[PDB]
């Protein structure tokens, strides 16, 4: 958010070319980009987590961690 | 050099077609994520 608004000072702006990626994440304004963004990454990391807390669940014979790395 | 029902139409249009822009997509559904959804054009 921090990066988010100090890229449009002065008036789309005169800064474009330094923060250009950077700002092509939040928009959603990037209608034909393939999309490549920060929104669905954070979700796509959640998930990394989710399956990583049934690890954190019961884990009792140290297997059923390696039946989600037997995926791997 | 005859205007009834069909001039009168036009001249509705070119006169109120000055105001206002086109709405697109983003400008409906209020601020949602809507360019992972359709890629609508015309």
């Amino acid at each position: 958010n921090t990066l988010a608004v100090q890229g449009c000072t002065g008036q789309h702006g005169p800064l474009a070319t330094t923060f250009g990626p950077v700002l092509a994440l939040m928009d959603n304004q990037n209608n034909s980009a393939d999309m490549l963004n920060l929104q669905t990454y954070l979700t796509r990391v959640t998930q990394v987590r989710l399956r990583l807390q049934q690890i954190a669940g019961s884990s009792d014979p140290q297997a059923m961690m390696q039946l989600l790395a037997q995926t791997v | 050099t005859q205007n009834s029902d069909a001039m009168l139409y036009q001249k509705m249009l070119a006169r109120v077609a000055h105001q206002f822009a086109d709405m697109r997509l983003t400008d409906m559904t209020g601020d949602t994520d809507v360019s992972r959804l359709f890629f609508t054009d015309e």
